[PDB]
Parts: C-alpha cells; structure tokens; sequence
C-alpha cells in the first residue's frame, strides 16, 4: 500500500528534444528502473499516428515493462506506414525494420513546423540503397560508395560511381505526404513478475 | 518492487 520507485522515466528527454536524428542513424535510449505514465503522451493527442503491437495501448499504462528502449528519428510522411512489423519500402528495407515479433509501440507526429525550412532542410537523409537487407533493429551507418564502373572512386561522389545517403529535402511547402514527421519507438518485453503488482 | 523494470503507473500504484 505503499509506494517504492521514485524515478520518472524521461519520456521529455527523447520527445522535447531540440533536433531528432535522421533515420539512418536512428537515436536509441535505454529506459529503465523508472515509473512511466503513458496517458500523458496520448493525452499529448497532437501524435498523427499513436499505434501499438501486442498490447492495446489504451491498456498501457497498468502494466509492468522491461528493457524499454526508446528510438527516434525523422522520416517523410508517405513513409509512415514503413514503421510497422513486415512491411517492405525504401525505409524498413535499408534504414530501420521492426522485427515480425514485434511488441512495442510506434509514435509518430508531423513536424512540418521546426524539421522544415524555405528552401528545405537537407540534414535529414535516408539510405537509398544497400548490398543486403537490414537485420531487425540493425543499425548500419556505412558512407561506402558504389563503384560499378571502370575507375574507383576513391571515396569520390560522381558518375559511374553512386553516394548511398539521399538528403530529404523538406520544405514547409511540401505535400503532406512529403512533409517530415518525427517518430518514436518503444520496444519493449511484457513482465508478469509480480503477480499481485502485473496480474 | 524491483528496480530495474518499467512499472506503468497504475501498476506502479499497484506496487
Ligand atoms: C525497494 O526497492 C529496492 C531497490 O532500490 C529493493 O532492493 C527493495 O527490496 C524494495 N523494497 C522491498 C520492501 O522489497
């Protein structure tokens, strides 16, 4: 009848964050030994998309969680759909893919408001291509240029010879579908330790 | 309870 933890998990260090990573190098952090209150995010209510796989996530935030991970990064609008187990596109195959087994939660909100500036920003890329599909979760951030052609390239952009990353390019003018969107995962295993606590 | 796991918080009410 009386309470233990007194950690809140820093849910505001991953989502007020000044400047999300590009989906290549999507940031990854650890979440633990902390309470966390979900109602908040989705009382938030501003999330585009707020789905979640194994668990209902109106039913979230009474039950106990380990090795919590939260992963963020920026993609394109269109590109919302890629963030979910199985799916097949020029993200999930080469940038980031949710195992089939999947059981975390995706989050995703537009940004058309601060990732995007006249003339566009062209800091966020995407790995356009790759030698072989990328493992659940795997993070690859290779710059290695494709050299299908007569001469090597010798670490040289140009002709003959393919640079792998594609800048975004977004402009606040972009169709909705071009538009950014930030987007948060959480991976997450289902505990029952406790029988009385996570029944 | 334990710490190290990510209690929800009405689960952490629980506990
Ligand atoms: C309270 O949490 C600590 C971890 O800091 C744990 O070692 C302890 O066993 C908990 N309290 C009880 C009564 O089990």
């Amino acid at each position: 009848r009386f309470p233990n933890i007194t950690n809140l998990c820093p849910f505001g260090e991953v989502f007020n964050a000044t400047r999300f990573a590009s989906v290549y190098a999507w940031n990854r952090k650890r979440i633990s030994n902390c309470v966390a209150d979900y109602s908040v995010l989705y009382n938030s209510a501003s999330f585009s998309t707020f789905k979640c796989y194994g668990v209902s996530p109106t039913k979230l935030n009474d039950l106990c969680f380990t090795n919590v991970y939260a992963d963020s990064f920026v993609i394109r609008g269109d590109e919302v759909r890629q963030i979910a187990p199985g799916q097949t596109g020029k993200i999930a195959d080469y940038n980031y893919k949710l195992p089939d087994d999947f059981t975390g939660c995706v989050i995703a909100w537009n940004s058309n408001n601060l990732d995007s500036k006249v003339g566009g920003n062209y800091n966020y890329l995407y790995r356009l291509f790759r030698k072989s599909n990328l493992k659940p979760f795997e993070r690859d951030i290779s710059t290695e240029i494709y050299q299908a052609g007569s001469t090597p390239c010798n670490g040289v952009e140009g002709f003959n010879c393919y640079f792998p990353l594609q800048s975004y390019g977004f402009q606040p003018t972009n169709g909705v579908g071009y538009q950014p969107y930030r987007v948060v995962v959480l991976s997450f295993e289902l505990l029952h330790a406790p029988a009385t606590v996570c029944g | 309870x334990k710490a190290g796991v990510v209690y929800g918080y009405n689960a952490w009410i629980r506990c």
